[PDB]
C-alpha cells in the first residue's frame, strides 16, 4: 500500500491536463515575447528619425 | 513675415483652449482633423468644433478628432521637407539644427502649447508642446513627421510642460 503520490496519473489524460496547465503558460509567454517585440519595433520606428 | 504668419493663423480656423476665462493653450486643425494637447484642460473656443468627440493618445499627450469635410475645406497644409535653417511661428522665429528646434530665451511659457511651426510657404512642419530653459535660448519639445509618415516626438531631458 505504498500509494506513491505520482501514481494516480493516466498518461494520455495526464498529458491533456499538462496541456491545460502550463500550455496556457506557454501561450502567454509567447504573447509576452510578441508584445515586447512589438514595443521594441514601435520604439525603433519612433527613434529611427 | 511674422505679420503674414499671424494673418494665416487667424484666417485659418484656430481657437485657444479656454478654461474659467484663462487661455491655457491653443489648438488647430491640420490635414482636416482637430488635434489638442492632452495635458491642456478645457474646451476649444468653437461650439461647432466642441461638438466633435476626441480620442486620447497618452504616449504623446495629444488628442485628435474627426472634422466634418465641409469644415475640412480649409485647414493647415503639412509638408515633410524640413531642411536646416530658420522657421517662423506665433512668437517669432525658431532655429532648426541637429534635428531640434530652439528659440531665444524668454520666448514661450505655460499656455503656449499647440502653436504650430510654419515654413516660408506657410506649411506646418512641427507642433510646439513644451520647452525647457536652455540658458541664452530655450529648446522646445515638438513632434514632427517624416516623408514616410512616422510620428517622432523630440523631448529634451527634464522638459517642462509649457
Amino acid at each position: 500500500h505504498a500509494q506513491t503520490f505520482t501514481a494516480a496519473v493516466s498518461k494520455t489524460a495526464w498529458t491533456w491536463l499538462t496541456s491545460l496547465l502550463g500550455g496556457s503558460a506557454v501561450i502567454i509567454i509567447i504573447g509576452l515575447v510578441l508584445a515586447t517585440i512589438v514595443a521594441m519595433y514601435v520604439l525603433t520606428n519612433q527613434k529611427h528619425n | 513675415k511674422r505679420q503674414r504668419m499671424v494673418m494665416k493663423l487667424e484666417s485659418d480656423k484656430t481657437f485657444p483652449i479656454m478654461l474659467e476665462g484663462k487661455i491655457n493653450g491653443y489648438a488647430c486643425v491640420v490635414g482636416g482633423k482637430l488635434f489638442r494637447p492632452m495635458h491642456v484642460e478645457g474646451k476649444i473656443d468653437n461650439d461647432v468644433l466642441a461638438a466633435l468627440k476626441t480620442k486620447k493618445a497618452s504616449k504623446y499627450d495629444l488628442e485628435y478628432a474627426d472634422v466634418p469635410q465641409n469644415m475640412r475645406a480649409d485647414t493647415f497644409k503639412y509638408t515633410h521637407e524640413k531642411p536646416q535653417g530658420y522657421y517662423s511661428w506665433h512668437h517669432g522665429a525658431v532655429q532648426y539644427e541637429n534635428g531640434r528646434f530652439t528659440v531665444p530665451k524668454g520666448v514661450g511659457a505655460k499656455g503656449d502649447s499647440g502653436r504650430p511651426i510654419l515654413d516660408n510657404q506657410g506649411r506646418v512642419v512641427a507642433i510646439v508642446l513644451g520647452g525647457v530653459n536652455e540658458g541664452s535660448r530655450t529648446a522646445l519639445s515638438v513632434v514632427m513627421w517624416n516623408e514616410k509618415g512616422v510620428t517622432v516626438k523630440y523631448t529634451p531631458e527634464n522638459c517642462e510642460q509649457w
